[PDB]
RNA sequence: GGACCUGGCGGUGCUUCAUAUCCCUCUAGAGGAGCCUGUUCUGUAAUCGAUAAACCCCGAUCAACCUCACCACCUCUUGCUCAGCCUAUAUACCGCCAUCUUAACCCUGAUGAAGGCUACAAAGUACGUUAGGUCAAGGUGUAGCCCAUGAGGUGGCAAGAAAUGGGCUACAUUUUCUACCCCAGAAAAUUUAGC
């Protein structure tokens, strides 16, 4: 119920009215989300919310109780197909200061890591995309992690002729 | 071109900025005024206000550009006024009490001079009408003729007779002969002046 | 209108994702409007005052 | 195929440039405007 | 396909439903 | 053509979908405005044509729908205006005017409207020596002493223009940490980016990156260019410079650090020194780039 | 036959200037060596004819001691599977590319052909077409040969000379090599475009 007009007038013309327009109706219009519409919808979709625990007050706390960072990607396209070759990869960041290392676990998990560890940050990021699932994939990270860790706190034969 | 037509070359001159409002006529102060509303182009790379900007060593350097190096080139001038600069003291040093006061040493004036002297001022232009070809005399512009000075120069200094001896060291040569009225580029400006004076029936021919 | 007013005056008539820098199957999407657009002025013959818009 | 590519280890339309004028200058091809 | 799309609209013409 | 009575539905309509479109996006109906109609319609409606006129818009009805039914007679005939008959009414009455001030008078940065704009304002058309005519007059009556109520007449005829001297932003003074005031500025040349930080107070220490300039610059020319805002200004070792410069070569850094410093300069000098550094080509980005 | 009207002059010269394209002016190369090709002549019985099909495995490459094509000789055939050939046809269709064609009114001359301007103003206003290309990222039919247009074998074939057209390489002292990315040390005539 509005007289909207859309088009370049001709001259001594005006915008071509709504009906038959073509160009209105190409539009991706944003009238079935209107303000009034968004707050009721809003208001409906509380019920399905969950609350925030209420210590992480901030980043500070947020990497002291919880320092593994799992960043994973979705895809919203158009089409027939849902399937995005790119959602595999899983990325870990941990830092390295919350792993318990010692000296020479420090030295040898950097050192083995070798870009993946930003001196900077203090960071560890493994980036996983070999397997063809995203929950594969984030395994294979741990795994990695894991053998990582336990293989820098081992001292072999050749580690004694530093 | 990036510039619309609107847009005026700027003026770098930075003394014709300082003159006071008095000494301006009101046709100076009406251009005044009038450049506020113009639009000015970027001030290209090269000319500055620097005191020891010279106009015409910059146009040398242009000329001897190849490919756009213009470090190479600058770099060959300053050699070459350098080179003339020393060969000035060394002449100036063992030179007699008398003798020194008839040395110039700064290679400034001893360049803007032999240029001056290879400098023609009648030239002629290539007209063929009757089925067979006729040089004319005709006067030469004054940018045609510093353009020519300059162009001998450089051709003469990038001869092949020359082996293997350095440009800056050639050039410095030359522009110490061109300073005395000598060498091969004020002969060239001398067989052109007679050439176009053997000619002189035809200039009805303009 | 002229072609060169598809983004100053005139608009788009299909309108997909597929053809955005990453996003995959543009000439899927392209093949898709062709038939369909073909298909449509053939199943409502003199019907059609004006060409389709296909949104996805 | 597969058979071809083991032996080897043991050693944007798709459509025609006019038909994409056509579709593109029609306003037909989403987002590909003329510059 | 140029086969499915092509017996498609032929298949659907003389059904009577497609030009 | 449209008739008073199409206009009128027309703005029953508007009225009515204006309080429907207040009402869709939750505002009160009563202070509903117009710019609040064209942001909501930008939204319930989105459109990236560039063209503002192509871009879906609702107004009132008259200032889309144009009116030049101008009567110029009653239902008895008889016209309205005595110079009727002339067929240039409006031109000969406004003539006829002026010669009456010329003739009152005679008992006793801006430009001349333009031919076009006097046919808008007059709703007729007129030719090019009648135009003439009539500027002729306006200039008489300006040369004569001409009172206050003239000279408001002439300036409903005299247009304005604008320079482009004052467009020349001059960035505000910003204080560091220590109270030392400094400016900001940005500069580009080919694809060479820099960045300058200007201080009112210094001995001529300039910073490239962290380096002293004539260690980031070996050639003597881009210390020239780095030289020449200062020198023309002729202040030389009185300020300090801290830059950053990306991208491009030698060169193109050279050229934009000199932009991008005489804009911070600009701030520290006086309007005068501000036009002569414009006029000497300082505070132009040079759009001279390569071409394919 | 007399007088007049519109003309067209498929027009021709000179005078003056606007006089840009093209001139002069500026920069740059483009001759010469070595090889590969396009065309011609000569020669053979023949093709210096070709590798979704070989050498060649620095770059490239020629003939390979490969296979197909060609020349001279020969063999088999109911053969493979009611066999087999890539043989023609878009000069059969479709698809794809390309060509070409597709005003009114008002005045003046006595209401003749006809004419109509002056600004300090004097009648002027308003789709087909194609002996088209493509059988390489595509199809639907149509024809041919089948004691040979199928399958084999034995030898040969692997050119020579110019004049011109084109192309590929190296060509330096304002150069080259090392360190650095610029304050060092060692080496030694026509044209053609372009602003
Ligand atoms: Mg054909
Ligand atoms: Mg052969």
């Amino acid at each position: 119920p509005l007289p909207v007009r859309m088009g370049y007038p001709v001259k001594k013309g005006v915008p071509m009215a709504k009906e038959g327009n073509l160009e209105l109706l190409k539009i991706p219009n944003f009238l079935h989300l209107t303000p009034v519409a968004i707050k009721k919808h809003c208001e409906a979709l509380k019920d399905f919310c969950t609350e925030w625990p209420a210590a992480l007050d901030s980043d500070e706390k947020c990497e002291k109780h919880f320092p593994i960072e799992i960043d994973s990607t979705d895809y919203v396209s158009s089409g027939p197909s849902v399937r995005n070759p790119r959602a595999r990869v899983v990325v870990l960041r941990v830092k390295l200061s919350s792993l318990n290392l010692d000296d020479h676990a420090k030295k040898k998990l950097i050192k083995l890591v070798g870009e993946r560890y930003c001196k900077t940050t203090d960071v560890l990021t493994i980036k996983t995309d070999r397997c063809p699932l995203r929950r594969q994939n984030y395994d294979y990270a741990v795994y990695l992690l894991t053998v990582l860790y336990h293989e820098s706190w081992n001292t072999e034969e050749w580690e004694k002729s530093k | 071109s990036r510039y619309s037509p609107e847009f005026k070359d700027p003026l770098i001159d930075k003394e014709y900025y300082r003159k006071p409002v008095e000494e301006l006529t009101e046709e100076e102060k009406y251009v005044r005024e009038l450049k506020k509303t113009q639009l000015i182009k970027a001030a290209p790379a090269g000319k500055t206000s620097s005191v020891f900007e010279d106009p015409v060593i910059s146009k040398f350097t242009n000329m001897m550009m190849i490919g756009g190096n213009k470090v190479l080139a600058r770099s060959l001038m300053i050699q070459t006024l350098e080179a003339v600069k020393r060969k000035q003291f060394e002449k100036y040093h063992a030179a007699s009490a008398e003798e020194q006061a008839t040395i110039e040493r700064n290679p400034y004036t001893i360049f803007h001079q032999a240029l001056k002297n290879c400098e023609p001022m009648i030239g002629l232009v290539p007209i063929l009408k009757g089925g067979r070809f006729y040089q004319v005399p005709v006067p030469l512009p004054d940018r045609r003729r510093r353009f020519l000075a300059m162009k001998w120069m450089i051709t003469e200094c990038r001869d092949k007779k020359h082996q293997r001896t350095l440009m800056p060291e050639k050039l410095s040569h030359k522009l110490l002969e061109a300073f005395h009225n000598q060498g091969p580029v004020i002969k060239r400006k001398h067989d052109l002046h007679k050439m176009a004076e053997a000619n002189r029936a035809l200039a009805h021919y303009r | 209108h002229a072609p060169h007013y598809i983004a100053h005056r005139k608009g788009w008539l299909s309108l997909h994702t597929g053809n955005l820098d990453g996003e995959d199957h543009a000439a899927e999407r392209t093949v898709e409007d062709v038939f369909l657009r073909k298909f449509m002025w053939g199943t409502f013959p003199g019907c059609l005052a004006d060409q389709l818009v296909l949104k996805r | 195929a597969d058979e071809r590519l083991r032996i080897n280890s043991l050693r944007r339309w798709r459509l025609s440039r006019i038909v994409f004028r056509h579709l593109a200058d029609h306003g037909q091809l989403s987002g590909i405007q003329r510059a | 396909n140029h086969h499915t799309y092509a017996e498609l609209m032929q298949t659907l013409r003389f059904l009577g439903l497609y030009r | 053509t449209y008739t008073e009575d199409f206009i009128k539905k027309q703005i029953e309509e508007f009225n009515i979908g204006k309080r429907h479109l207040a009402n869709m996006m939750g505002e009160d109906p009563e202070t509903f405005t117009q710019e609040d109609i064209d942001r909501a319609i930008a939204y319930l409606f989105p459109s990236g044509l560039f063209e503002k006129r192509a871009r879906p818009v609702m107004k009132h009805p008259e200032q889309i729908f144009p009116r030049q039914r101008a009567i110029q007679w009653g239902e008895d005939g008889r016209p309205f205006h005595y110079l009727f008959y002339t067929g240039k009414q409006s031109y000969y009455s406004l003539m006829h005017d002026v010669y009456g001030m010329l003739l009152n008078l005679e008992k006793h940065g801006s430009r001349w409207l333009i031919k076009e704009e006097l046919e808008e304002m007059l709703v007729e058309k007129l030719s090019d020596l009648d135009y003439m005519q009539f500027i002729r007059l306006l200039e008489k009556l300006l040369t004569s002493q001409c009172g206050a109520a003239e000279e408001e007449f002439v300036q409903r005829f005299r247009r304005s223009v604008t320079l482009e001297s004052k467009k020349q932003l001059i960035e505000p003074v910003q204080y560091d940490e220590q109270g030392m005031a400094f400016s900001k500025s940005e500069g580009k040349r080919k694809t060479a980016k820099a960045e300058a930080i200007v201080y009112k107070h210094g001995s001529g220490r300039i910073k490239v990156n962290g380096i002293d300039y004539q260690l980031y610059f070996p050639i003597t020319q881009d210390r020239e260019q780095l030289m020449f805002p200062f020198h023309f200004v002729d202040r030389l070792g009185k300020h300090d410079v801290t830059c950053t410069v990306s991208g491009g070569g030698r060169s193109a850094q050279a050229g934009a650090i000199r932009l991008a410093m005489a804009k911070a300069l600009c701030s520290f000098v006086t309007e005068d020194e501000v036009e002569w550094m414009r006029q000497a080509g300082l505070l132009t980005t040079d759009p001279r780039v390569r071409e394919r």
